[PDB]
């Protein structure tokens, strides 16, 4: 699908990224990367962040809390 | 490997003397060599190592007389 996802992904700690494309050839393979992009999340665009469910213990990298 | 003769006979001389082989013209010695019949060597069935996906594998039959068809 050329979409792969981490799904906890350290908070506010740069990393860098590369996605190779491997071949296969009939007797061995050899593989092309891409240029390397690092990225990092922030609040700054999220999106499709509907998982907002309250538990009474919201724990946050803003504040853990207990709530009724 | 066979050694022919060839011969001319005429009503003069008779079967006898056709068996006898005398006065009966007779040819030079020619030999001839027999084709020997298609003789099979090895018989082996092979091909790459296959790594994935569909791969012809070949069959390797040997012989060795001698023929045309």
């Amino acid at each position: 699908a050329q979409s792969a996802t981490i799904i906890s992904f350290p908070w506010k700690v740069e990393h860098k990224f590369k996605v190779s494309s491997i071949a296969w050839g009939p007797d061995a393979q050899d593989v092309t990367d891409s240029a390397v992009q690092t990225f990092i999340l922030n609040e700054s665009t999220p999106l499709d962040n509907s998982f907002v469910n309250e538990t009474g213990i919201e724990v946050n990298y803003a504040y853990i809390k207990g709530k009724i | 490997t066979y050694e022919v003769q060839g011969a001319f006979y005429d009503s003069i001389i008779d079967s006898e003397l056709l068996n006898a082989q005398i006065g009966i013209n007779l040819s030079d010695k020619q030999t001839f060599k027999m084709k020997s019949a298609p003789r099979i060597t090895g018989a082996r069935c092979e091909s790459e190592p296959v790594d994935v996906g569909v791969g012809a594998p070949i069959v390797y039959i040997d012989t060795t007389g001698e023929a045309d068809y």
